[PDB]
């Protein structure tokens, strides 16, 4: 919670989980793909990540010591998740975080390889990003059309894949 | 009717005298939190800086 020193030193420890906590399957995503897939994460593992901030909370002093079966429980959902995207969508997923490797991780950046995506999950995997707290009579912004923020350059990929989502009807 | 009289300016001053000692004991009584801070926000729990909240905090 805090921004490094004046000269701060590097430091690790070469020791292992102790005793009782098994081994977990732990996330070994970047950050562009798990930025890409953070809705269908948050859409699915809703309640398991829900309780474990309340988990935390309750955990006054405790804490970090107190959920490790829970640390457990919400990655490995998460990690089944990515699993399954991996086999579902891996071309256009692949396809959106390579728009969106660039840009600075802008969501701004890459609508266009978004949309094909929307439709390939909702598909296969039958999740969809959803936006909480929107209350209606409000275009969810990644659903709106003509936005006033267009993106400097699209891929050159994922407009043509884009094209050829109108073509083949997917879109 | 002189005893009379005295009888009331003495218990006059006895009154005074045990009304101002009550008062010193009201004064040096320990105050309650409603009287002393605001009387609102009963709680002195201070909760405060919510933007980079932690879930458990309070203990």
């Amino acid at each position: 919670p805090r921004e490094a020193a004046a000269h701060w030193v590097p430091f690790e420890d070469k020791a292992n989980m102790p005793d009782n906590v098994p081994d977990v399957v732990e996330v070994g995503a970047t950050s562009a793909p798990l930025l890409s897939a953070s809705y269908f994460i948050g859409a699915k593992c809703k309640p398991y990540n829900d309780d474990f901030m309340l988990c935390r909370e309750e955990s006054q002093g405790s804490g970090a010591i107190d959920c490790l079966k829970e640390g457990r429980r919400v990655t490995r959902c998460a990690v089944s998740v990515i699993e399954d995207i991996n086999k579902s969508c891996l071309d256009e997923f692949r396809l959106h975080w390579q728009c969106l490797e660039q840009n600075n991780h802008q969501l701004s950046g890459c609508r266009k390889a978004e949309a094909l995506l929307n439709k390939c999950v909702f598909t296969k995997l039958n999740l969809e990003k959803k936006i909480p707290g929107l209350r209606p009579d409000e275009e969810p912004v990644f659903l709106k059309k003509d936005p006033w923020i267009k993106p400097a350059v699209d891929d050159f990929k994922s407009v043509r894949a884009y094209a050829e989502a109108k073509k083949n009807g997917t879109l | 009717d002189i005893l009379n009289e005295e009888a009331k300016i003495v218990q006059a001053l006895n009154n005074q005298r045990e009304l101002t000692i009550k008062m010193h004991e009201l004064k040096r009584e320990e105050k309650d939190y409603a009287h002393s801070y605001s009387p609102l926000f009963s709680d002195p729990v201070p909760q405060g800086g919510s933007i980079g909240k932690a879930p458990g905090s309070s203990r």
